């Protein structure tokens, strides 16, 4: 559970950081 | 010298996430700062900063952040750590578990602010613990003797009378000026009138300090309800050489606190879901402890926990039994025999013992008593787990001594009066008498001369 | 009757000594008050501007 | 013999309180001497900022002390009333000041559509531009800042040394 | 380009630092106004972020981040001998000192070792000015203490020609007491050398290990040995033994030297140490000393910085490694691996890095190889031939005592002895609580050829030994479910010779003067007289339950009484005391009572 | 037990206020003297119409009485008189008598555990019924 | 003031415009006002829990924000009503909407408007009259048995500027205006608590005095204090009605609150059908159990966050009439139930799990709750006592205690009335087992 959740968070951060790119 | 820079304080709450708020636009963060929240309408809280980056600081809140606002909290950055007031009018107060009073008496009019989190002890400066304490219990101090800064704590299984160990110990606690800090964690009110009440009862007040963290009181504040207690300790030892004995109670209820604020923060888990840190934190409470060179002082602990589901391998127990010198086992075994104090020697230990014996400290015999009531005691439960599978008929004459040794044991060693003090010297002198069952060839753990000078008498 | 007859002055003795705590109190404080009165008054007087150590540039 | 406990307990308790009643008497008397103590130094600043000459030495420091501490482009002082005009002159000692040590420029403006309450005793707040940040120099913010701190010194003074206290640990 | 860094941001012990364009990964910084020792462990750009030795509390954004230009390192040289340092390398006694605080206090700089004393040099009279001279050579020896001849050595990297030996006579760390040169660029040295602690002093070649290290306790040497040179594990659960064994291979050893890492341990083991080890003795050429002088510690306490306690035990392995190249039988204890493994995973979760089982990193796996191969007996570098050795004990503390833990998992991967302890032991009271059945020695193979020389009798006395516990082990199943009656004679010999072995060989109480230490010449005539038993008990049943007139396990017990006492006694004969000749003597005699008793059943 | 300081200085100036409201409920003129002296102290910061802010700095600054204990115990001494004086209505008691009780309930240790408030409660459950009670032989 | 829909994902929605929002506010989202709690701040933007089925939630769809966290309304006509988890009022909901479902959204005023209550001002108050929080301000006669103690809010005080004279006034009409700090506060007969909030007291007192069930076993062998903390294993084969029952009939507490923490859907029709056939007599008149208690019913698909929800509504229910000096008993028929809740908010959170996949504050959320009872005495002035006593069952699988939430339950229990199985079968009622029961009261009732 622990590494799936920190996967998912890593992956949030990394599509936020994705979409701020494009500016 | 003092801080003479004002504070700042800020609105730029960028977002609130569990017990966490996150300021922005922060003027250079400090990591683990106090911050100071007015919620929208007007109530106070406290926070520590946890994580610094740039602009942004990282608050945790004290109080939980239920009715924090993006837009009317206002945050004052103190521009340092936590520090708690001191002096020694902390003796014969009551505090919560933010250090604020509830006595009903003033704040504390400091003689100094320490830095909660103490500082470490040096190697080199810490003495090695060596004077007997009694207890007064003659499990405690016949077979677990505890040194003058030792830290030994007080396991049980949920709802035994550990409380009343622990207040007993308070009462008939000497050596063979004294003070108390007692702390306790998320407990019930119940169980906080006994605590406030016995220290009442035996007029101790003048010496002793309590912490209360309620078991509804804002769990964080178990986070720092045992360091508050220690830096009072620390106060009274390190600077006033007072002999202090610290009390934590319900260390399973720190635990607890930080396995919530693990949760919160997205910690790396060790077992049963506490932070991979649990040793270090706990070590930061308990390390707390001993005697220091050129200082009269010295820090005693006892700390109580309740083993969760009776597990001794949960980590709580087992974390907290890596870091202190042996413990104190207490077992419904005994309780639901009636059997006051219920301390099961079997799994006790006191690593100090090997020390605090002997003479100018105890007589002679004592470490040698103490091993043989071991052996026999351990025998004994062997037996009785024989007699379980294949009956009495197929034990031997020797085995049912040991098995009657068990019974004669657990009736007069460990059995005794909720105020009934004993000394180390009668304790030893039932220990013979017990021993004195067996025929004197057959205790294998004392040599000849210790049996010669103390066997037949 | 014992009891209510040891109750019937134990107040007195621990008011009595509260009163003199109470003037050990005042008088250890009007032999200072002013003093301690003037050095706070000069270290909040004192007001010393400081950029913060950390600034840049 | 029940009987006989009870009113030995009843003894024991009304003994017992009597001692802890005195105990917080002696304590709060203490802290109100310190309370008064602060009071009066309340008093004290309250008749210095009258002085309008230590007055303006305060303020140009107050609000220096404000600027060095938001470090932004744009600053909004708020005062009283009556503070305004040592106010302007110390904003216009203030950002010399701040440029020369900070490097950079500023824009500053006093917040005459919204005083501070007159009974306040004087001193100013600073807030950034857009008033989302804060930082507090009013005199009573600094006297509880400094008095607070300087607790363990007002102690050993009003009620002297601890003697037990031979380790500074 | 800037020296120094600014704190970018802090979690923990992790620091993120800007600025740090040209860092490099496991480069020293200085972080904070108090400069407190920091390492690097991750870069991100023109970003760094470091690990720090010292509580981050009240560290800011902004502060300075002092690049130092080197790895962690450790200042080898005279005055280590004696002291106790802590996990970074900073003496405590100077600590103390300096400042007359109980507590340490954070960021303070004090010199490793101690640069006001003259130490007393003698040049090695070999080397002259035009000598040829590489790492490794012994250029001189300097007296440190009455035991250890500290034998001064050119550093590993530096070689070349000498330009000037000092002559004999008083120097310190600033004195150039040698200077070389090497492609025509000069060199200055010191008897103080510096070394990089994550990386392994190199060696000549790596030996095969073959001489025991005779440890203080009887199950030990017996039961599993260790070599010099051997990589070992002491897992066990709370309140087990492993401080106490860590503590008795200290105390009592042929270790010419001993680091000692308390790595994550609690404080008073600290104490328990420098109260000791001054007051208690070796002796040598006839003359009585305190084994403070062959000893030095490594201190991290459990409530010292978590990070700190890699550093501590890459100290204490750099440290043990150097007394290796001077030609010393080094011994290594290192109080747990768990708790060293327990601060990688707290540096991986503030990293985020991902975990293996249970939170830790999974190079945990490759910490504890790189760690535990620093071990060995060694041909040591440079010019005069040494065979050096580091003895490495890691008493891995497994949470919930359970072997399952996969720092004991990696552990026992590695290491080449196991002496698995048990609480089950413990609660008994059985110390040293080392469990037998799940306990084993890799080294015996190369181990029986010493015995072969010195100990003939041994290795026959070892298998029997280990045979009749585990028979007994192997009854013990049964008789849990069906009494103590039923078992043949033979097979009620073998139960309570295994009880005798168990409660009058393999315990060993080392807190009194009898089993505070236990030759081996003690330890094999108590097998010898034991087996002597067994076998003859054994013979006398064989010999005669063919026939009605059958001895059994009861007529030995009975008619033996006497002998059996005197078995369980030997353990109280004390060498303090006792001359070898006399415990021999008296371990004789039992021997000879136990024939003409057995004699006496016939 | 505890409380927020502004919520137990709040607790202080409503029972000051209560205090008075029982105090003149119970005597309208002034006759109970005895027992009108023994909360002198609270009775004159309602008799002075001061303001609940400026009742409530007096009690911050410790000029009125503030310990919430005293003030309960000596609030349930007035209302429990006050109790007997209004639950006896169709027959006004004597003002020895009134005085009287007072001394013995201010004698008793703990009212709540006194045989007075127990019959006093008995008495208040059989009067309270009558008030809306239909004609009926049992309610007659 | 609203907000708008930004996002939404399952329950989550998220919503912008929302800078003016708080931790655990409460919001109602869409076109049809569905509920649910603000769990994360992000800026101008909000993440709300939805309680309800989101489906059909909108972007751009209105937010609108309550000025409260999650909250009770407590006031006069409480008695007889039905509530679910989130103090919906589910008598009303049915007679209003004339339907057998609740529809999504109900935004029905929790204690009924319209009804002009029968009101008497405290005849002591007068304008200008100092009042403090806890003050009783008038009497309402809801019903025969329970004087409704009107009260001031434990956070309002001042003077009294104006009290309604004797009359008939219902929720909305202001009965009481006071002024404090030049301030005035107009006042109603409904008062909002904040749910997760103790009612504060001026003290916890020791528990001394028994809760006589009128059943032998339980009252002469395992006795329950007034105030006191207690668990029984309630599960089918062991007849927990037996207790529950027997104390509703007859037990000397004043009022009653039942939770329904998340039953079965046949399991908690039996306890509404039931109650209303049930009666006590007082002073030799019979009138239905009703009359004195309130039942928070929650069926397993009820709202997530009013299953977890409802314990703690109903001790703060059972707190306000506790302030008014009635002795509550309120009835917890399967924490499991709720815990089950909570693990269900945690899961969806993506928090970690602890003990047997229960939250880390598991221990934490039951011994906040259990903490809740007691004897008090009352804020403000009439010095009254009263309590709650909190009668929270477990049902733990096989029996097995070890399950963390009756394992952390008989950690904070004073009081075990083990049921089983075993003397039920042999109609043995009560049916309670000697051996494994306990009371801890037994020191404190020797008085
Ligand atoms: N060989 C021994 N002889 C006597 N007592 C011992 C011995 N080994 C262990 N003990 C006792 O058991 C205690 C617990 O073991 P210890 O080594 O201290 O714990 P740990 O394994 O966790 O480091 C010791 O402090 C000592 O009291």
């Amino acid at each position: 559970f622990y590494r799936l959740k920190k996967i998912q968070e890593k992956k949030k951060i990394i599509k936020e950081k994705s979409e701020k790119d494009l500016e | 010298n003092y801080l003479s820079q004002p504070r700042l304080t800020y609105k730029t709450v960028s977002g609130v996430n569990g017990p966490l708020v996150i300021l922005d636009h922060v003027k250079f963060p400090r990591y683990a700062e106090i911050v100071h929240l007015t919620l929208p309408d007007g109530t106070k809280r406290s926070g520590q900063v946890l994580e610094v980056s740039g602009s942004k600081a990282v608050v945790q809140v004290f109080e939980g952040t239920s009715g924090i606002d993006a837009k009317k909290t206002s945050c004052e950055f103190t521009g340092d750590i936590l520090r708690t007031p001191v002096s020694e009018d902390m003796l014969g107060r009551v505090f919560n578990g933010s250090g604020k009073p509830i006595d009903r008496g003033p704040v504390v009019l400091a003689e100094d602010f320490l830095d909660i989190m103490g500082q470490p002890i040096n190697p080199q400066c810490r003495i090695y613990p060596e004077e007997m304490i009694q207890t007064g219990i003659s499990a405690i101090d016949g077979m677990n003797s505890i040194a003058r800064g030792q830290k030994i704590p007080i396991f049980s299984a949920a709802g035994l009378p550990h409380n009343e160990i622990a207040a007993q110990i308070c009462r008939q606690a000497g050596l063979v000026n004294f003070a108390i800090v007692f702390a306790a964690m998320g407990v019930n009110m119940e169980t906080a009138r006994f605590f406030k009440s016995d220290f009442e009862e035996n007029g101790s007040m003048d010496n002793v300090c309590l912490f209360l963290n309620l078991a509804n009181d804002p769990t964080i504040e178990r986070i720092i309800t045992p360091r508050l207690a220690l830096t009072t300790a620390e106060f009274l030892a390190y600077q006033c050489e007072k002999h202090v004995l610290v009390i934590l109670t319900d260390m399973s209820s720190y635990a607890e606190a930080l396995r919530e604020v693990s949760a919160a923060r997205e910690e790396v888990p060790g077992r049963r879901g506490f932070p991979g840190y649990m040793y270090t934190d706990l070590a930061t409470i308990y390390e707390r402890a001993g005697r220091v060179e050129g200082r009269n002082g010295s820090i005693t602990q006892i700390p109580i926990l309740t083993m969760p589901n009776d597990d001794i391998t949960h980590p709580i127990p087992d974390l907290t039994g890596y870091i202190t010198e042996g413990q104190i086992y207490v077992d419904r075994q005994l309780h639901n025999r009636q059997i006051y104090p219920p301390i099961n020697v079997l799994p006790s230990l006191s690593r100090l013992m090997k020390s605090a014996i002997g003479e100018g400290m105890t007589r002679k015999d004592h470490a040698d008593v103490s091993n043989q009531l071991y052996a026999c005691y351990a025998i004994g439960k062997d037996v009785q787990a024989m007699k379980a599978v294949v009956g009495e008929e197929a034990l031997t004459s020797d085995d049912l001594l040991y098995l009657e040794f068990l019974q004669k044991f657990e009736k007069n060693f460990i059995t005794q009066g909720p105020y009934e003090n004993r000394t180390v010297y009668e304790t030893l002198d039932i220990g013979w008498q017990l021993l004195r069952i067996f025929p004197k060839e057959m205790l294998k753990r004392i040599p000849q001369s210790t049996l010669s000078e103390f066997y037949p008498r | 009757a014992a009891a209510l007859g040891s109750h019937g002055s134990c107040s007195s003795e621990v008011e009595k000594e509260t009163q003199e705590k109470m003037t050990i109190l005042q008088n250890y404080f009007e032999q200072n008050r002013d003093e301690v009165l003037d050095n706070l008054l000069a270290f909040v007087c004192d007001i010393r501007p400081e950029i913060h150590e950390n600034y840049r540039i | 013999e029940k009987k006989e406990k009870q009113i030995e307990q009843q003894k024991k308790i009304q003994m017992s309180n009597l001692m802890n009643q005195a105990r917080l008497k002696v304590l709060r008397a203490r802290d109100d001497l310190i309370t008064d103590l602060l009071n009066e130094a309340k008093q004290r600043l309250s008749k210095v900022v009258k002085d309008t000459t230590r007055y303006q030495v305060l303020l140009d420091g107050l609000v220096l002390q404000g600027l060095y501490q938001l470090l932004e482009p744009r600053m909004i002082v708020r005062c009283r009333k009556q503070d305004f005009p040592l106010v302007k002159a110390a904003v216009q000692k203030a950002i010399p000041m701040y440029k020369i040590a900070t490097k950079k420029d500023v824009d500053v403006q006093i917040d005459l559509e919204a005083y501070l309450p007159e009974d306040i005793a004087g001193g100013v707040e600073i807030y950034n531009g857009d008033r989302k940040i804060k930082v507090s120099n009013t005199l009573e913010s600094r006297l509880d800042l400094i008095a607070q701190q300087m607790m363990p010194e007002v102690r050993g003074a009003l009620f002297g040394a601890n003697a037990n206290r031979k380790f500074l640990d | 380009e800037s020296t120094f860094g600014y704190v970018h941001g802090v979690s923990g012990p992790v620091v993120t630092a800007c600025d740090m364009a040209g860092a490099a990964m496991y480069e020293l910084v200085r972080v904070g106004h108090s400069e407190l020792v920091g390492e690097i462990i991750r870069l991100e750009g023109d970003m760094a972020t470091i690990q720090v030795y010292e509580e981050t509390s009240g560290v800011s954004v902004g502060d300075p981040v002092l690049r130092t230009g080197k790895p962690l390192s450790v200042e080898l040289g005279p005055g280590i001998m004696g002291a106790i340092f802590d996990g970074i390398q900073r003496p405590l006694s100077d600590i103390s000192s300096q400042t007359q605080s109980i507590y340490i206090p954070r960021g303070v700089n004090v010199s490793a070792l101690s640069r006001d004393i003259k130490w007393e040099f003698i040049p090695s009279k070999n080397l002259r000015v035009g000598s040829h001279i590489t790492g490794g050579d012994i250029y001189g020896i300097v007296n440190e203490n009455s035991l250890i001849k500290h034998k001064i050595m050119l550093p590993p990297r530096s070689r070349g020609s000498v330009t000037y030996i000092a002559p004999p006579g008083n120097y310190d760390a600033s004195d150039v007491v040698l200077e070389l040169e090497f492609e025509g660029v000069k060199e200055k040295l010191s008897m103080v050398q510096v070394w990089p602690v994550r990386q392994v002093r190199p060696v000549t070649e790596k030996l095969p290990a073959n001489h025991p290290l005779l440890t203080g306790q009887r199950v030990l040497d017996a039961l599993f040995p260790c070599v010099q040179g051997g990589t070992t594990a002491i897992p066990g659960a709370f309140g087990c033994g492993k401080t106490v064994i860590s503590q008795s291979l200290s105390k009592y050893s042929n270790s010419d030297v001993i680091i000692y890492v308390g790595c994550g341990e609690r404080g008073n083991e600290m104490s328990e140490v420098l109260r000791d080890f001054p007051e208690l003795t070796m002796e040598v050429d006839g003359k009585v000393e305190s084994i403070m002088k062959r000893t030095a510690l490594v201190a991290n306490t459990s409530n010292m910085p978590v990070a700190a306690r890699e550093a501590s035990i890459y100290t204490g392995i750099t440290l043990s490694e150097y007394f290796r190249d001077m030609g010393y039988h080094v011994s290594m204890m290192a109080d747990s691996t768990s708790r060293w493994a327990e601060a990688l995973r707290e540096i991986s979760g503030r990293l985020a890095e991902m975990p293996a089982d249970s939170g830790y990193p999974a190079y945990l796996g490759a910490r504890l190889a790189s760690f535990y191969e620093r071990a060995g007996r060694v041909k040591c570098l440079g010019n005069p031939e040494r065979e050096g050795s580091v003895s490495i004990v890691g008493a891995v503390s497994p949470p919930g005592g359970d072997f399952s833990d996969p720092v004991t998992s990696a552990t026992l991967g590695i290491v080449q002895v196991f002496w698995g302890l048990d609480k089950k032991l413990a609660q008994r009271k059985h110390f040293p609580s080392v469990n037998w059945l799940i306990s084993y020695s890799k080294y015996m193979r190369a181990l029986d050829e010493y015995y072969d020389k010195h100990f003939t009798e041994f290795v026959p006395l070892r298998t029997k030994a280990k045979e009749i516990l585990q028979e007994e082990e192997d009854l013990a199943e049964i008789v849990q479910l069906v009494g103590k009656a039923s078992l043949a004679e033979t097979d009620k010999i073998t139960l309570e010779v295994a009880k005798l072995i168990k409660d009058d060989f393999l315990q060993q109480n080392g807190y009194t003067p009898y089993d505070r230490f236990c030759p081996f010449y003690k330890t094999v005539g108590m097998l010898s007289n034991m087996i002597s038993f067994y076998d003859m008990a054994r013979r006398a049943v064989e010999t005669t339950a063919q026939s009605d007139n059958k001895i059994t396990w009861s007529i030995i017990r009975e008619h033996m009484g006497e002998i059996l006492y005197k078995l369980s006694s030997m353990k109280f004969k004390d060498p303090v005391k006792d001359g070898e000749a006399k415990i021999k003597a008296d371990y004789a005699q039992l021997l000879e009572d136990m024939q003409n008793a057995f004699r006496s059943l016939e | 037990g505890g409380l927020t300081s502004e919520q137990y200085h709040s607790q202080v100036v409503g029972k000051i206020g209560y205090i008075a409201r029982c105090m003149q409920t119970i005597d309208p003129e002034n006759n109970l003297k005895k027992i009108r002296e023994d909360y002198q102290d609270v009775l004159i910061w309602a008799e002075k119409n001061y303001r609940f802010e400026e009742i409530l700095e007096a009690s911050k600054s410790g000029k009125c009485p503030n310990d919430l204990d005293a003030l309960s115990r000596r609030s349930l001494i007035l209302q429990e008189l006050l109790r007997l004086v209004s639950s006896i209505s169709p027959f006004k008691m004597k003002l020895d008598l009134i005085e009287s009780q007072y001394e013995k309930m201010k004698q008793h240790v703990n009212l709540w555990k006194s045989d007075y408030h127990v019959k006093l409660n008995q008495l208040n459950q059989l009067t309270d019924y009558l008030k809306n009670a239909a004609p009926t032989p049992k309610n007659n």
